[PDB]
């Protein structure tokens, strides 16, 4: 698997903010089994999200699941049954920074990742320990999958 | 009177007056200099993390 | 004995790629392996990039003191 990072996350409030861009919505979340927030912008007339509503997040860098192979070049003529998509909505952009409070350490304990997909922005903040595979311009994927219960 | 060394028996002529700025290298401007290493100090403090 | 710059400054450039270019005209012996255009200046743009102009540049200084500098001496930029 080259699953980056897979975790539950619940919206808290949509755009607070306030700049409200059309087709897009900016989702702030919180994380269950970690202890993350996460600000993602999503395309609203296509996969309408709400606030209330659970949804897995998956950042992989391949979406091949046999095997980490990394092609990068986009085919619509040809589909194979071992891809991640599962799930319901799937972007594709490049890691542009990742922050940290460090203090003449490595790695502190409050790691972000700055993705861009396109142009929708996201940013995901937790424990480095959860961060590692971001590296500055690594072109990751995103799934999501609206749960619920 | 090696005070004639200690006192400098003058300043240190600039880096354009001699050696020429088209072929010897790194004869820069004494404001530039100062540009470059005030960046050289920053920068070894931002890329470090 | 030559201390002047070792780069070809742009009116250098102009003035060996223009009577080169006019050396390659005027049914003057062409110097490369080419593909069949017909431009002098092309030509001589491309023997540029070949070190094959064997000119001799006389950088005259304000004294009358002239540098003789070759083509293919003087570092091109990119």
């Amino acid at each position: 698997a080259g699953i980056l990072f897979e975790d539950i996350f619940d919206v808290k409030d949509i755009d607070p903010e306030g700049k409200k861009f059309d087709r897009v919505s900016r989702l702030h979340c919180e994380s269950e089994s970690f202890k993350m927030d996460l600000i993602l912008d999503v395309n609203i007339q296509i996969y309408p999200v709400d606030l209330g509503d659970k949804f897995r997040l998956v950042i992989a860098s391949t979406l091949y699941e046999d095997g980490t192979l990394d092609d990068g070049e986009y085919n619509p003529t040809d589909d194979r049954p071992s891809r991640a998509d599962q799930f319901e909505y799937v972007m594709y952009g490049k890691v542009y920074r990742i922050e940290g409070d460090e203090t003449s350490t490595e790695a502190a304990t409050r790691l972000s990742a700055y993705v861009s997909y396109g142009g929708l922005l996201m940013r995901l903040q937790g424990d480095a320990n959860n961060l590692h595979g971001f590296e500055v311009d690594s072109r990751v994927y995103l799934l999501m999958k609206k749960l619920a219960f | 009177r090696r005070k004639y060394q200690k006192k400098a028996a003058a300043c240190p002529d600039p880096s354009l007056s001699v050696w020429r700025p088209d072929i010897y290298f790194a004869s820069v401007s004494e404001t530039f200099e100062t540009k470059v290493d005030d960046y050289s100090q920053e920068w070894a403090a931002q890329t470090e993390k | 004995k030559r201390i002047t710059t070792p780069y070809m400054t742009k009116y250098e450039r102009a003035r060996v790629l223009g009577t080169r270019a006019l050396q390659i005209a005027m049914c003057a012996p062409v110097m490369v392996e080419l593909e069949g255009e017909t431009d002098p200046l092309l030509i001589a743009m491309k023997e540029l990039k070949a070190r094959k102009i064997p000119i001799i540049i006389r950088r005259y200084l304000p004294d009358g003191s002239y540098e003789d500098w070759g083509v293919d001496e003087l570092i091109i930029t990119d």
